[PDB]
């Protein structure tokens, strides 16, 4: 249901533009249950993620690489789900998912349900890993 | 030569890893120098003992690269551009000595996860280690 396998197969985003528009860099830390660090996350995310502004709410855009792999990637605010969209993707062997997703003033953490599976094998879940940036986010109208 | 297949098991082999990375770098060392003498030529005032802090702190360096390598795989040359210089055009190590070097790794990833260590991620692991001994073995 809506996977990265199959999300990036759309040709509309072969290499779309994504970098128009007033952002700022904000670091983070993928964190599991015991704030230890999430490896295959923290490998696979670019630090630091890229948070639009706008006239609403500021939109985080995480730049995921071996896309062809991931399944699942549901990311959650305060237990609720965040409505995650594909803006972009680099293909193989960039391989590069760049997806965005709003995220409410003051928020300073999320988390991250997702999987991975390569081709039609074993599928890795990762039931929970914790996004925390460095200070929490709030948008800009003003840019 | 490396697909998304292969940067995955990667990520997920050297993620299991994780804290011990360090302990593995520098198991990998002193397996290499007993089982091959001829390595201990690049490192003459070194001390190659049996639990020696030159070969712990060595042995964290290179593990350190070697996560450095496998967060920004997809471009590798570009992350690893300063020890490809140390490697290739100051040290000019022979590119023989880094087969060597990750036949010794790989048997000590094999010995701590063994369950882990599929003959799929095995595969991905030493064509891994192979491109990321290319880019420090040539020169740019
Ligand atoms: C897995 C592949 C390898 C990686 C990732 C790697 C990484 C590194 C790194 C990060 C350093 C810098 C250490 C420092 O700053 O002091 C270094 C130094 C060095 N490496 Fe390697 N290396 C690899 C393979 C080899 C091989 C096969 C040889 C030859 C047997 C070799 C010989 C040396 C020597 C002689 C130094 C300089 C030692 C010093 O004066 O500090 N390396 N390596």
């Amino acid at each position: 249901d809506e996977s990265l396998k199959d999300a990036i197969k759309d040709p509309a985003l072969e290499n779309k533009e994504h970098d128009i528009g007033p952002r700022e860099q904000v670091n983070f830390q993928l964190l599991d249950k015991n704030n230890e660090t999430q490896y295959y996350h923290f490998f696979s995310i670019k630090d630091p993620a890229d948070v639009y502004y706008t006239k609403k709410k500021a939109e985080v855009e995480l730049d995921i690489n071996t896309a062809s792999t991931w399944k699942k990637f549901e990311v959650y605010e305060n237990n609720q789900k965040l409505p995650v969209r594909l803006v972009s993707y680099s293909p193989v062997p960039e391989d590069h998912a760049y997806i965005r997703f709003p995220v409410s003033d003051g928020t300073q953490e999320l988390k991250i349900v997702s999987s991975t599976q390569i081709d039609d094998g074993e599928e890795t879940n990762y039931d929970y890993t914790k996004l925390v940036f460095a200070k929490p986010i709030y948008n800009d109208p003003s840019l | 030569v490396l697909s998304p297949a292969d940067k995955t098991n990667v990520k997920a082999a050297w993620g299991k890893v994780g804290a011990h990375a360090g302990e593995y770098g520098a198991e990998a060392l002193e397996r290499m120098f007993l089982s091959f003498p001829t390595t201990k030529t690049y490192f003459p005032h070194f001390d190659l003992s049996h639990g020696s802090a030159q070969v712990k702190g060595h042995g964290k360096k290179v593990a350190d690269a070697l996560t450095n390598a496998v967060a920004h795989v997809d471009d590798m040359p570009n992350a690893l551009s300063a020890l490809s210089d140390l490697h290739a055009h100051k040290l000019r190590v022979d590119p023989v000595n880094f087969k060597l070097l990750s036949h010794c790794l790989l048997v000590t990833l094999a010995a701590h996860l063994p369950a882990e260590f599929t003959p799929a991620v095995h595969a991905s692991l030493d064509k891994f280690l192979a491109s990321v001994s290319t880019v420090l073995t040539s020169k740019y």
